[PDB]
């Protein structure tokens, strides 16, 4: 099963280990259980170049885990500014929703990622995206305490 | 609010048998919110070098912690911890009873 | 090993 | 015997100090083996056994981003936590979780867990099933729903189910000598004329590993939890632990009490009297 290998190396970052898995012809968009891809792992872990490696293997950029979370989701929370760049390059969807609503922009404001949050926003990400609760970013911002955020949010829409 | 009061617990390492070097350890369980202050006395003064665990919480969201130092027992010593928390109004101090 | 995803509450 | 790998997360929020501290420990079994303080230096998990800093700076690393995920979904959780109950800010209030699995002396499996608690309070709790939320109130019951929606209980049971297990077993491999071990108490009685017609007859247990002990007093035949006083098991610091129990017994007793003394360690029980 070279798919568990290699969610194992993004797991853990070896980067020569996911080359050498990849051209093994590992299933880059192989899914775990709960769903989530390597890019999930490669985002959460901030693994720039595995990321990279990964999407010049066609990985799917939108893959949605049983959560709904997208890589894009992934970064945008752990703040991976240079992976959420390299996703959207590669044609992530800045306004994919998963199964509770959020988009990235909710996590990127809720987290307090301004940098990311100015990156998304650059890229089309919708400010009054409505989770299921109805919460725009700019009140996830607030309740949070990313008052900068939440008023660059709110100048932006 | 849910305000509970730590019990508190003085006792050494090993048995405290003079010429011998062990620990005082004062045990504090059961206290909630974390927010103690706790202090080792000699001889009705603080001991500076007083070192304490993580913390961490019981089954019924009760923190413990133990609070240690390294000491020596002679029969001229008193030790005391003294512990204050806001359940407290007033610091309960409680000295080590070598039994 | 920590929960690699743990949800917001 | 049953082992544990038990995490436990804390976080307070600080008003005007400005931002929560935020503790983490996760302990297998009895024994404490990671850190993480908000307010230390290091900004890293830090290693508390011998046998857990034979693991690499690979695991750190990936725990460091682990933890600091858990800080600031914990933070969040704060303020939506306050949100949902409506309580003004100028105040400190309290999260903590606390999850794991428990495998059996086969290391299978066993049971796995996962509980939440706001302000002290029972909040939401993994039934056993691993697959519904006993919701405490409705604000619980909100975050029920939310997480129902999110399948986070898919996500748990996976990391309960799985990895968990494995990691336990690689530790327990590795704390071979520290985690299988235990040590039976050693136990002493003690005298003391507590009045001129009343005395007390105590007996002790320490150096004992792992905590569970039990001690009880009998009159040959007859139960003797009544004048009788018990205090909580406390650690050593050696890595170990302490208990005592008293009887409130008369003077010149003919040796009628006796101290009864059950620990997994001994494998022949070693009551033993005056």
């Amino acid at each position: 099963d070279l798919g568990k290998k290699l969610l194992q190396a993004a797991r853990a970052g070896q980067l020569d280990e996911v080359r050498e898995l990849l051209k093994a012809g590992a299933d880059v968009n192989a899914k775990d259980l709960i769903g989530v891809t390597p890019l999930h792992l490669a985002a959460f872990s901030g693994h720039l170049e595995i990321v990279e490696v990964l999407l010049k293997a066609s990985a799917d950029v939108n893959a949605k885990d049983v959560s709904g979370r997208t890589p894009l989701h992934v970064a945008a929370k752990h703040g991976h500014l240079e992976i959420v760049e390299v996703l959207l390059k590669a044609g992530a969807d800045v306004n994919a929703k998963d199964l509770i609503g959020f988009t990235p922009l909710h996590l990127a404001a809720q987290f307090g990622h301004l940098e990311i949050v100015e990156v998304l926003l650059k890229a089309g990400a919708d400010v009054n995206a409505q989770d299921k609760s109805g919460k725009t970013p700019a009140d996830l911002a607030a309740r949070a305490g990313h008052q900068d955020i939440a008023e660059v949010l709110q100048k932006a829409a | 609010m849910i305000q509970r009061t730590p019990k508190i617990q003085v006792y050494s390492r090993h048995p405290a048998e003079n010429g011998k070097s062990n620990f005082l350890n004062c045990y504090v369980s059961g206290f909630h919110p974390s927010d103690i202050e706790v202090d080792l006395l000699k001889n009705g003064e603080r001991i500076e070098k007083v070192e304490h665990s993580d913390l961490s919480f019981s089954k019924d969201w009760s923190f413990y912690l133990l609070y240690y130092t390294e000491f020596t027992p002679t029969e001229k010593d008193e030790y005391a911890c003294r512990v204050n928390h806001v359940t407290l109004s007033q610091p309960k101090i409680v000295k080590w009873d070598r039994d | 090993s920590l929960l690699m995803w743990i949800t917001q509450v | 015997g049953s082992h544990s790998m038990r995490y436990f997360f804390t976080s307070v929020s600080r008003p005007g100090r400005g931002e929560p501290r935020f503790i983490a420990v996760g302990y297998v079994d009895d024994t404490q083996f990671v850190r993480f303080d908000s307010d230390a230096a290091s900004q890293r998990m830090e290693p508390r056994a011998p046998w857990i800093e034979q693991e690499g700076p690979e695991y750190w690393d990936g725990e460091t981003r682990k933890v600091k995920a858990h800080s600031q979904t914990h933070r969040v959780d704060l303020g939506t936590l306050r949100g949902y109950y409506n309580q003004s800010e100028a105040g400190s209030h309290t999260v903590q979780r606390m999850y794991g699995c428990d495998v059996g002396s086969d290391w299978r499996f066993l049971r796995g867990y996962h509980q939440y608690a706001y302000d002290g309070k029972d909040y939401i709790a993994l039934k056993e099933d691993l697959r519904s939320w006993t919701a405490a109130d409705m604000a619980a019951q909100t975050t029920k729903h939310k997480w129902e929606a999110a399948h986070v209980a898919e996500q748990l049971r996976a990391y309960l189910e799985g990895t968990c297990v494995e990691w336990l077993r690689r530790y327990l491999e590795n704390g071979k000598e520290t985690l299988q071990r235990t040590d039976a108490p050693k136990t002493h009685m003690t005298h003391h004329a507590v009045s001129d017609h009343e005395a007390t007859l105590r007996c002790w247990a320490l150096s004992f590993y792992p905590a569970e002990i039990t001690l009880t007093w009998q009159r040959d035949g007859e139960d003797q939890t009544q004048d009788t006083e018990l205090v909580e098991t406390r650690p050593a610091g050696d890595g170990t632990f302490q208990k005592w129990a008293a009887v409130v017994v008369p003077s010149g007793q003919e040796q009628r009490y006796t101290c009864h003394v059950q620990h997994e360690g001994l494998p022949k029980p070693l009551t033993l009297r005056w």
